[PDB]
């Protein structure tokens, strides 16, 4: 049910309810996007 | 129209992402437009991103990369846009 073994993080913020896209259509573009160089997209290299 | 009802959804957002983009309007008439201003300033001066963990961020990456699949101009008004098809045009 887990990858780690940390107790408890250690910052948070409200800057996690914006989010301009839902579930259901983030679903459907990551079908088609693939995550080609997803983790890459802001060093732009 | 299964998958389709979900495609068509997302291009609400990318006309909303790409009119805020360009938009000057402090509370525009537009529901997306007023919501897309705070989720691009987020990103703006956020330090932790797809690379930390950012729930904002990711979401963002993921409506920039579905037009960026297909957009090929240089000027496009979306910050991202332009970073991601610079790097997907160099697969083959
Ligand atoms: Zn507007
Ligand atoms: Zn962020
Ligand atoms: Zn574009």
């Amino acid at each position: 049910g887990s990858h780690m073994s940390e107790v408890h993080p250690s910052r948070l913020q409200t800057t996690d309810n914006l989010l301009p896209m839902s579930p259901e259509e983030f679903d459907e573009v990551s079908r088609i996007v693939g995550s080609v160089e997803f983790d890459s997209m802001m060093n732009t290299v | 129209s299964p998958q389709e009802s979900r495609r068509l959804s997302i291009q609400r957002c990318i006309q909303s992402l790409v009119h805020a983009c360009q938009c000057r309007n402090a509370n525009c008439s537009l529901p997306s437009c007023q919501k897309m201003k705070r989720v691009v300033q987020h990103t703006k001066g956020c330090k932790r991103k797809t690379n930390g963990g950012c729930p904002v961020c990711k979401q963002l990456i993921a409506l920039c990369c579905y037009h960026a699949k297909h957009c090929q101009e240089n000027k496009c008004p979306v910050p991202f846009c332009l970073n991601i098809k610079h790097k997907l045009r160099q697969q083959q």
